[PDB]
């Protein structure tokens, strides 16, 4: 009954270049159980139109998800992912260090 | 070709949250979801366009009925485990079945179950026996091994039916499952050396660094293969630049039968 | 085991009819089949698990209801002659198993007719053993005949001294027709019971041939003067001789 | 998607019979054999899903998935084995496909043939003739005149005496006599008419 905490990676579909519309990806992987909650933060603000893949299963009985949303990067903006899990008391934030 | 796999997962939760279904069953070919069913929709549906384009509605009708009974089967199984374990609350029952078709034509098959994400029972199609991880599993193994007929049927499905299914899907989604998009590989500086690759399918790739012609696995920081979300994948591997010295480092990448080398000035 | 009712039924074209089936075995899957001469079993409807049903191979004119984990009822909202058949209810532990074997009910025989006008209970007569046979073989062979009955809804039994006997008995499996030309022909069926000539010569021995006939039910309207051919037993007897 | 097995097979008491079955299905998930007596519920006999012979008592079942072929083998045949044997195959969708079935007929081993025809008189005076005790080799053909009736071969077992005999019944209303009864059938020459 040992739980596994999620692994949160923040990155972009293609290499980041300011002024060109890209995609920002939050890949939450290797967590257990399947109840998870993920949001994408624009300078700390939630992003409404955020899409995600359906839940998916791993050989090692864990699960993984991909939350992604369209965006255009700017030097002014900092982007991070917020994930809450049963294994987390404080929701965790992961910044996008490009 | 390459190696291809067909897998069928089942998930059960004893105390579902509002919305979080108490049964989900998803089918994969390699890494692509092909089918989905859950206790809420109570019907089986494709997750890939080429699955629906090629399977008649009577197929989905038929397996929808089967999955409904299988969903019931799973609910009962999880109850007995929790009773056996003297467990209460929410608990997870999982089961993965599938097969592999290798490049050389050899096949593999597997079947296993897991309780609370823990390896619980593993099938062995080559000895017609079950591997129990603890006493509760052994008690289940004692019963399951009794019906010797089911073990035999298990072996046949894993070895023959599964492969036949998988081959069928390979042709159905040939233009997607059997495609290849080569990776774009660049080298960065950050101070270490980042050898990044993006936009490549299939997702399996090998990357490593070489010190003048000798690999150093210990001193290489590999990154996971992540999905870019457009159907391709990306990954990277970093290495520390010895400042007091100066060697000739080089990035090596293997992907879908192509070996590629970049050299640092 | 698996209990399905009724064993026999007679229906007029356009009637409604329901077959009961229950299983004591705590199975999840239940099936309704129709078995017809010439071809194998054909599934009508099936219930892969509680609270779920689906059409089989021939679901036209039929409907089913998974009442609970135990009962799976089959309905004929309007009977047709093309529906005359033997219906078997089966259950298995689960569907999708490999070795999951089926468990069948006793079977239900239906005969759908344009009108009940041709339903006639059998006439049963018993013929004593030939004198020649007794002194030649030391054994007495009896013969029983059921004549002019329709439809083929009979069960023939032998009753020596009030107890059903099975040893030394042979009943025709297929009852032949009295007038084979017509398709509405009456059926006739014969049987044999053989015992030691010592048994036959004892006059304190009572032999009875019983024909159980399944005809009209309790809520079947009957009009014509000739008596209602309700489900009934027709017997003929005989005693021992010199 | 079809299943093929013979219609009728006749084998002698105490001998061996091998009922064949060939199947062509989209996928395969096991091959079943069911026994079903006259007017009785079918019952499970054997399941095969991997190639090879499986033996259990007198019955044995063989599967060759590659050849799409199987057979039920019944050893030391008994009179009680007369029934229909149903060959059924599960397909890739677990849908169970039933063959037409095979009707098995066990000829008794008539030890001491005593062919003869006897007349029995009505207890409440039609009249009938009984062909009994003949060899299992003989067969009985239908009558030559409509309004004259004959039944098929019938085998009774006097289990107490360990004695079995064949029999058939013929009757009519007409004119009709026991000597003219079974003229359409090849009757043993030494048959006795009193
Ligand atoms: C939907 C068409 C996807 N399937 C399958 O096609 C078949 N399948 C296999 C099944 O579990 C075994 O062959 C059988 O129970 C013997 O071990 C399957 N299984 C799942 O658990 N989930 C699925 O979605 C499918």
């Amino acid at each position: 009954m040992i739980q596994r905490t999620p692994k949160i990676q923040v990155y972009s579909r293609h290499p980041a270049e300011n002024g060109k519309s890209n995609f920002l990806n939050c890949y939450v992987s290797g967590f257990h159980p399947s109840d998870i909650e993920v949001d994408l933060l624009k300078n700390g603000e939630r992003i409404e139109k955020v899409e995600h893949s359906d839940l998916s299963f791993s050989k090692d009985w864990s699960f993984y998800l991909l939350y992604y949303t369209e965006f255009t990067p700017t030097e002014k903006d900092e982007y991070a992912c917020r994930v809450n899990h049963v294994t987390l008391s404080q929701p965790k934030i992961v910044k996008w260090d490009r | 070709m390459r190696t291809h796999s067909l897998r069928y997962f089942r998930l059960g939760v004893s105390d579902p949250i509002h919305g979080v279904p108490e049964f989900i069953s998803v089918g994969y070919v390699d890494s692509h979801p092909i089918t989905t069913y859950d206790s809420v929709t109570r019907q089986k549906e494709p997750r890939a366009p080429w699955m629906a384009e090629n399977l008649a509605p009577d197929h989905w009708e038929r397996y929808t009925q089967l999955l409904r009974g299988w969903q019931q089967m799973f609910k009962v199984e999880l109850k007995r485990l929790q009773r056996h374990y003297n467990h209460s609350g929410s608990h997870t029952y999982q089961r993965m079945i599938g097969c592999e078709l290798l490049e050389d034509g050899s096949t593999t098959g597997f079947l296993q179950y897991a309780y609370d994400g823990q390896d619980f029972l593993i099938f062995n199609k080559d000895t017609l026996s079950w591997l129990a991880v603890d006493n509760v599993a052994h008690t289940i193994k004692q019963a399951w091994e009794a019906n010797q007929h089911e073990l035999l049927y298990q072996k046949n499905w894993l070895e023959e039916e599964c492969i036949a299914w998988l081959k069928r899907f390979l042709e159905y989604g040939k233009d997607t499952l059997q495609r290849t998009e080569p990776p774009l590989v660049r080298v960065n500086r950050k101070t270490a050396l980042f050898c990044k690759a993006h936009g490549f399918y299939p997702p399996e790739i090998y990357m490593t660094w070489m010190k003048n012609g000798e690999e150093i696995v210990q001193e290489i920081d590999y990154g996971d293969i992540l999905p870019s979300g457009d159907g391709t994948y990306q990954a990277w591997a970093s290495i520390e630049l010895d400042p007091q010295s100066s060697n000739l480092y080089s990035c090596h990448v293997e992907h879908s039968g192509v070996h590629m080398v970049l050299q640092v000035p | 085991g698996v209990t399905q009712t009724p064993k026999f039924q007679v229906l007029k074209t356009g009637q409604s009819m329901t077959l009961q089936c229950a299983q004591d075995m705590n199975h999840n899957s239940m099936y309704w089949y129709r078995q017809d001469p010439g071809m194998g079993l054909r599934l009508i409807y099936y219930s892969a698990s509680e609270g779920t049903t689906d059409k089989g191979e021939v679901p036209n004119g039929y409907n089913v209801s998974r009442l609970n984990k135990r009962e799976f009822s089959l309905r004929l909202e309007s009977a047709a002659p093309s529906q005359t058949s033997v219906y078997f209810c089966a259950s298995s532990v689960w569907t999708g198993e490999g070795s999951g074997e089926l468990f069948f009910g006793e079977g239900s025989r239906l005969t759908v007719l344009e009108d009940l006008k041709n339903v006639f209970p059998p006439e049963v007569a018993v013929f004593e053993p030939s004198e020649a046979e007794i002194s030649h073989t030391q054994k007495a062979t009896l013969v029983c005949l059921a004549t002019g009955f329709y439809p083929d809804h009979v069960e023939l039994s032998w009753w020596v001294n009030g107890k059903e006997v099975h040893s030394g008995v042979c009943t025709d499996p297929q009852p032949l027709k009295e007038q084979p030309a017509l398709n509405d022909s009456r059926y006739a069926l014969s049987s044999r019971l053989r015992v030691s000539a010592t048994f036959w010569q004892n006059p304190r021995n009572h032999f009875r041939c019983q024909v159980q006939f399944y005809g009209l039910s309790e809520n079947d309207e009957w009009t014509q003067d000739r008596a209602k051919p309700v489900t009934q037993i027709v017997s003929a007897e005989a005693w021992g001789r010199a | 998607q079809n299943i093929d097995q013979p219609t009728e097979m006749t084998a002698t008491e105490g001998a061996i019979v091998q009922i064949n079955c060939t199947y062509q299905t989209s996928g395969f998930n096991g091959l079943f054999w069911y026994q079903q007596h006259a007017g009785e519920a079918p019952t499970f006999l054997s399941y095969n899903v991997l190639d090879g012979l499986e033996e259990k008592g007198r019955f044995s079942s063989f599967l060759s998935r590659s050849k799409g072929y199987s057979y039920l083998l019944l050893k030391e045949l008994q009179m009680k084995d007369s029934a229909s044997y149903l060959c059924a195959v599960k397909d890739s969708n677990y849908q169970l496909i039933w063959g037409a079935g095979t009707k098995l007929i066990i000829k008794p081993d008539i030890q001491n043939p005593d062919p003869a025809v006897y007349q029995l008189r009505d207890s409440k005076s039609k009249s009938v003739c009984l062909f009994t005790d003949f060899d299992s080799q003989t067969n009985v053909s239908q009558s030559k005149d409509s309004d004259v009736y004959i039944t098929d071969k019938c085998v009774l077992d006097m289990r107490s005496m360990d004695f079995k005999s064949n029999s058939a019944v013929a009757w009519s209303n007409k004119d009709f006599a026991c000597a003219n009864a079974f003229n359409n059938s090849i009757i043993p020459e030494d048959t006795f008419f009193p």
